[PDB]
């Protein structure tokens, strides 16, 4: 399994998503 | 692949402030460089994946 | 610094006083964020 | 200053466990859910507090423990008693009219706090008789015999501390931390029930109770008890001032990092002593 | 514009096809609010500074000032200001702060001898009658009181400390009458090697300037934002809830939109923190009513074009930021980058990484061109 | 700073006056180290 | 306490070596105008 974040995103660091979705990633395998 | 993370320079250390950033303004391109750092190390993230 | 909040600093002292403490202030975040950069840069690059 | 002949016991310091009791708020910020790491003058866990007892015999023999003992850093007292026979402190450093001293001081209606040049006497103690065999009062003409140069005064907090009665044992685990930080005197308390009889074994984080601000200096301190005026033991004639049951620990403050446990409503729930 | 922007940030006239991490979107604050006690007494300064007798240099007068509003104006009425040396604060911004206690150390010296009333200072008065802390907050006034603190006949009534066995500590008051002694020899009166520490200051109208007697004031504050308490003369204004404002508590300056709190603060605490130190919560001192703080919305802002020579167009990703947020923050006009891309309502879509504007989400799927995150990729297609 | 010994420094001045020389001093050590690690990082990757 | 100083441009350089310096002298016979101490603490000079 991946407040502390809100702390992080409340000051500049953002967390940017994967291009690829879990669910892509599971139609590769 | 780790997490994907970007970050505000001004934000984080002159959040909001109009005098800090007008002063950092006087570190030249430090804060340019942590930026394309950060943009290289998520886009590897991609191309890992 | 006298304190870590930038609005304190601000508030209490005038633009020429205030500018060292901001300085401090400025040169501590800037060194974190450059740690935090080059641990990033080594992690990832053992991720890859 | 006037006290009837005693035949008075030498006070004798029994040592007992702290066990992890001792722990307050050390600021007024509200945390949910967080270990906060924090150094401050806090009782280390599983160290010897001083234990006294000040109690009236049935031999005639009044064991009035009343003792001058220093302040250092902070001090940590444990009151556990009946009749409220612990009604308040002193302080200072030489305990006379040359320097200014505090004094705290239960007055049965409201709490008293005076910064005066006291000149107490050599046992200073509170005189509680029965007026009219109708109006049990209290006064301070036992404590000093004048004040002059008065800086604070402070009346206030009309609470008579135990109310809920005796139902376990005495209900009045009446726990107290006294600091002296920037001029501030701190008082921190709680009032713990008793599961048990004597210093029961448990976490109860103390809440700060008031700040004064009296700018003092203070290097003793010394407990302040009630001596009524007969008629409290039934089936006793003998016509004589006589004092309750009541036991009182003392312990003192050193600087300690602590780990405290913040839950989600904001209140201590655990510590960790990290030089244990 | 965007593509004007992610020109300069490129340093190029020439933009390729791509997504650019261009600046940062931030929703402005509509009003500004201060909440400030219902306290409305004016402090004491005139009984301090204008006592009709001043205690000793040696036994400075240590008045208390607390719950009451400081208006520091009154103090430039009565005052010629020779001296007015704030160390810590600034002197113009005194009447916008928030003290916890105010502490007034009153004396009187002589002329020559204000420059020693400082900190890191040496010096008869500095060391043996009164000493300031290293990290002293504060400021200090002094001012001519020779029409009132000189006698023709000489005013005995002012002495000073200058023997004394060690260095005063700061805030340290001595009041000893001891005879100091110098060497190991005992004293028992005024003698040989014997020396009363106290010393008459014999203050006279026709002494120099230098000489005349000097009233001086130490205020020593205690800035802290949890007690309060002692504040400046300004006006509390109503409180406002759910809109992205200015917020100055007791003192405590920020940004952010307040909300209702389901936090349960204990009577004592007055403000809630983070696991990161960052305040969480606040309370009111008016209705002591219990507000979460949030920081107004803010993020990251990117510029998707494809390639300046294929076209002029471009999208802009507002990153981790619901649309609904920035629509209403475009319709105040709250937003930091103002170059607002025109909105069509198939121009809006809502992706994982953020609010998209300027493309149009179609049904097919296609190879990506333009990586926008969380499977989502824009091209430039007919 | 003044010098390089820390006691020196602590035996010839105020802490006020001190304090500058002690964060000069700080700040060097902390750079040293900073500098240390990061070269130990980068090494113990190509080791890995 | 000389009987005679030099004039400022002709200022006399005294040589102190191999004594003790006690400083406690000094306090008996100065008001002490000035006694500005730079690069070293005054109340450090008995331990140096
Ligand atoms: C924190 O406070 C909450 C209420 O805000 C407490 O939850 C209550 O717990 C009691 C005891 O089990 C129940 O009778 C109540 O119904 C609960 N209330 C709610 C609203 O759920 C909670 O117990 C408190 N935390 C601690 C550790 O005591
Ligand atoms: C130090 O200054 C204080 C200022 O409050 C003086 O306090 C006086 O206290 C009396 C009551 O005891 C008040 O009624 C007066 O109003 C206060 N004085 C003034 C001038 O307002 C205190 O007396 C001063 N002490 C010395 C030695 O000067
Ligand atoms: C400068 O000061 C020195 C201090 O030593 C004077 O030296 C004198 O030297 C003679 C021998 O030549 C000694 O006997 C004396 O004791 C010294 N003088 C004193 C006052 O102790 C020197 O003369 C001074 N020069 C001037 C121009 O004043
Ligand atoms: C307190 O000291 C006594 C001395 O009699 C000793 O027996 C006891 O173990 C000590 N207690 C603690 C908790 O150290
Ligand atoms: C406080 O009083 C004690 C006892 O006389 C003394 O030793 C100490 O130096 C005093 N502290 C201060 C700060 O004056
Ligand atoms: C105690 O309280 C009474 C009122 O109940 C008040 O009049 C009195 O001043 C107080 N103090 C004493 C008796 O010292
Ligand atoms: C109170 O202050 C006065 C005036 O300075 C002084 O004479 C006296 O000794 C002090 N103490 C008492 C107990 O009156
Ligand atoms: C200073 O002025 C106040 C306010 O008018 C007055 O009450 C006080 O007596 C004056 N003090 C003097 C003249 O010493
Ligand atoms: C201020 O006044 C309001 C009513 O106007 C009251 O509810 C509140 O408790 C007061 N605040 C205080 C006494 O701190
Ligand atoms: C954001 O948009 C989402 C997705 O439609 C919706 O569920 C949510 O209520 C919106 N939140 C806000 C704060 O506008
Ligand atoms: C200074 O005092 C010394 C020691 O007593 C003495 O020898 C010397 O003559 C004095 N110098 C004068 C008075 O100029």
């Amino acid at each position: 399994t991946l407040d502390l974040i809100c702390a992080q995103k409340f000051n500049g660091l953002t967390v940017l998503p994967p291009l690829l979705t879990d669910e892509m990633i599971a139609q590769y395998t | 692949s780790m997490t994907k993370t970007s970050v505000d320079c001004t934000m984080y250390i002159c959040g909001d402030s109009t005098e800090c950033s007008n002063l950092l303004l006087q570190y030249g391109s430090f804060c340019t460089q942590l930026k394309r750092a950060l943009t290289g190390i998520a886009v590897e993230q991609d191309k890992n994946t | 610094a006298i304190s870590s909040v930038l609005n304190d600093i601000l508030s209490r002292l005038d633009p020429p006083e205030a500018e060292v403490q901001i300085d401090r202030l400025i040169t501590g975040r800037l060194q974190s964020l450059q740690t935090y950069v080059t641990q990033q840069l080594i992690r990832a690059a053992e991720i890859r | 200053c006037v006290m009837p002949l005693f035949n008075l016991i030498t006070t004798t310091q029994s040592y007992t466990n702290s066990f992890t009791r001792g722990v307050y708020y050390p600021d007024k910020v509200f945390r949910s859910s967080v270990l906060h790491l924090t150094q401050d003058l806090f009782l280390p866990f599983f160290s010897n507090v001083t234990w006294f007892h000040a109690i009236s015999g049935t031999n005639g023999t009044k064991r009035f423990d009343n003792p001058v003992l220093p302040f250092n850093d902070g001090v940590y007292f444990a009151s556990t008693e009946k009749s409220n026979i612990i009604r308040g402190w002193i302080f200072g450093t030489t305990l006379d009219s040359k320097t200014q001293s505090l004094l705290i001081v239960n007055n049965a209606t409201n709490v008293f706090i005076k910064v005066c040049e006291f000149q107490f006497c050599n046992d200073p103690f509170l005189d509680v008789y029965h007026k009219n065999n109708k109006s049990w009062m209290e006064s301070e003409s036992g404590v000093y015999s004048s004040a002059n140069n008065c800086t604070f005064e402070y009346v206030s907090q009309p609470f008579l501390m135990d109310l809920e009665g005796k139902q376990g044992n005495f209900k009045n685990l009446r726990e107290f931390v006294f600091k002296n930080i920037d001029g501030y005197f701190k008082i921190y308390s709680k009032h713990t029930p008793i599961i048990g009889r004597d210093f029961p074994q448990g976490f109860s984080a103390l809440e700060p109770l008031v700040d004064l601000p009296i700018g003092i200096n203070i290097t003793r301190f010394q407990t302040l008890l009630a001596l009524n005026r007969s008629y409290l033991t039934p089936g006793d004639s003998s016509s004589g001032w006589t004092a309750g049951a009541a036991d009182y620990y003392v312990g003192y403050l050193q600087p300690r990092t602590f780990l405290l446990k913040y839950n989600e409503n904001g209140t201590i729930t655990d510590a960790v002593d990290c030089a244990l | 514009d965007p593509l004007s922007e992610t020109k300069c940030t490129l340093k190029s006239f020439t933009v390729e096809k791509g997504i650019y991490q261009t600046s940062n979107f931030r929703v402005q604050p509509t009003e500004s609010i201060v909440r400030f006690p219902n306290v409305t007494n004016l402090c004491p300064f005139h009984e301090v500074f204008n006592a009709t007798r001043f205690a000793s240099v040696y036994a400075w007068n240590r008045t208390r000032i607390s719950n009451c509003v400081a208006d520091y104006s009154v103090l430039y009425n009565f005052a010629p200001f020779f001296a007015f040396k704030c160390y810590g604060v600034s002197p113009t911004k005194l009447n916008d702060l928030c003290f916890t206690n105010v502490y007034a150390d009153s004396f009187v010296i002589k002329g020559n001898e204000v420059s020693q009333i400082a900190p890191g200072q040496t010096g008869n008065i500095a060391d043996y009658n009164y000493k300031l802390p290293d990290d002293f907050t504060g400021c200090v006034i002094a001012w001519n009181s020779n029409k009132l603190d000189s006698k023709h006949s000489g005013n005995y009534d002012y002495w000073y400390r200058s023997f004394r066995k060690s260095k005063l500590k700061p805030f340290e008051r001595d009041i000893s009458t001891e005879i100091y002694q110098a060497g190991n020899k005992p004293c028992k009166g005024k003698g040989p090697n014997c020396y009363f520490p106290l010393q008459s200051y014999g203050f006279r109208p026709t002494y120099g300037v230098g000489h005349q007697p000097y009233r001086v004031v130490v205020l020593s504050f205690e800035l802290l934002h949890a007690p309060a308490t002692v504040c400046g003369p300004k006006k509390s204004t109503n409180l406002v809830k759910n809109k992205c404002v200015n917020f100055n508590f007791n003192g405590l300056t920020g940004t952010g939109v307040l909300t209702k709190s389901n936090k349960k603060f204990l009577p004592f605490q007055q403000f809630g923190r983070d696991i990161v130190d960052t305040t969480d919560a606040v309370r009111d001192p008016q209705t002591l009513e219990i507000l979460d703080i949030t920081p107004c919305s803010f993020g990251g802002v990117s510029v998707i074009t494809p390639g300046t020579n294929t076209s002029n167009q471009v999208a802009v990703l507002y990153q981790g930021v619901n649309c609904t947020e920035v629509s209403v923050a475009i319709h105040a006009d709250q937003l930091t980058p103002t170059w607002r891309v025109y909105s069509t309502g198939s121009n809006v879509f809502q992706t994982r990484a953020g609010c998209l504007i300027g493309a149009e989400y179609v049904n097919n799927s296609y190879e990506c061109d333009i990586p926008i995150g969380a499977g989502i990729c824009a091209s430039y297609q007919t």
